């Protein structure tokens, strides 16, 4: 059973995400949950707002070598009153899958986690995300 | 530099644990010069400008041309070979590095506070010593309330109010994770 592929598991925790490919008897993968974005908070020059146009303004790396990164904060999309960065999320996700895994979530099928206390807002909002965005073909 | 004066007023008979108490007699009895030169000319003239003090075990001394003698080195650190002018003058300088059109509005907008800004004679001085430097044709404002000095204090007290102000909260819970390796980039 697929979309043109099969299932596959990826455990989505609070410190390492892990992870493993079809076929495979093992998480491949027990990784670190971090990110690193420059915040040294100096907003200055050459202004501009309301403008989405082609950028020379982002300065961003992801995963276990981003905890290197030299005034990019290394911050952590786990789970800890930290929360509302399931915007930065996606975009992360949008890396693993397609960057690192070198992947296609339109293809494969998935199985994904979370816990018993979770509030709706935040995975239903990812909802039109993961069918639109990622526009996977199933998942739970 | 006041202490190197009143030994010359036979004090054979002073001491580190004073300096604090030279600054006790300053804030009583001590004012900016107004007219400096002409000042000295009185100082070396009148009898005027002497006035008494008090000591612990019931004695007198009396004072009153080292009262504005020390009080005009603000406008001469030169006097003890300071490379510094008077300060305000020293200061100017740094503003000429700057925009035109600031500068009446700067003159219309200048701001006093700490301990020593509040001393008598000030502004009466300043005003006509930094008109020696200035341009034509400025007005000016000298924001310099009594307690000045805790004005400073007090605004923190209120800033500490704003909501805006909360909204990034430094934690002992990020140094927890961090340790000390770089909040100088959590900072500027």
């Amino acid at each position: 059973m697929a979309g043109r592929l099969p299932a596959c598991v990826v455990d989505c925790g609070t410190g390492y995400t892990k992870l493993g490919y079809a076929g495979n008897t093992e998480p491949q993968f027990i990784i670190p949950s971090c990110i690193a974005i420059k915040e040294s908070a100096k907003v200055g020059d050459q202004a501009q707002r309301r403008v989405m146009k082609g950028v020379d303004d982002l300065d961003f790396f992801i995963g276990d070598e981003a905890i290197e990164k030299p005034t990019y904060a290394t911050k952590w999309p786990i789970r800890h009153g930290i929360v509302e960065d399931w915007d930065l999320m996606e975009r992360f996700m949008e890396q693993v899958i397609f960057k690192y895994l070198r992947a296609e979530p339109e293809d494969h099928y998935f199985l994904l986690t979370e816990p018993p206390l979770n509030t709706p807002e935040n995975r239903e909002y990812t909802a039109e995300i993961m069918f639109e965005s990622f526009n996977v073909p199933g998942l739970y | 530099y006041l202490m190197k004066i009143l030994t010359e007023r036979g004090y054979s008979f002073v001491t580190t644990a004073e300096r604090e108490i030279v600054r006790d007699i300053k804030e009583k009895l001590c004012y900016v010069a107004l007219d400096f030169e002409n000042e000295m000319a009185t100082a070396a003239s009148s009898s005027s400008l002497e006035k008494s003090y008090e000591l612990p075990d019931g004695q007198v001394i009396t004072i009153g041309n080292e009262r504005f003698r020390c009080p005009e080195t603000l406008f001469q650190p030169s006097f003890i070979g300071m490379e510094s002018a008077g300060i305000h003058e020293t200061t100017y300088n740094s503003i000429m590095k700057c925009d035109i059109d600031i500068r009446k509005d700067l003159y219309a907008n200048n701001v006093m506070s700490g301990g020593t800004t509040m001393y008598p004679g000030i502004a009466d001085r300043m005003q006509k010593e930094i008109t020696a430097l200035a341009p034509s044709t400025m007005k000016i404002k000298i924001i310099a309330p009594p307690e000045r000095k805790y004005s400073v204090w007090i605004g923190g007290s209120i800033l500490a109010s704003l909501s805006t102000f909360q909204q990034m909260w430094i934690t002992k819970q990020e140094y927890d994770e961090a340790g000390p390796s770089i909040v100088h980039r959590k900072c500027f």
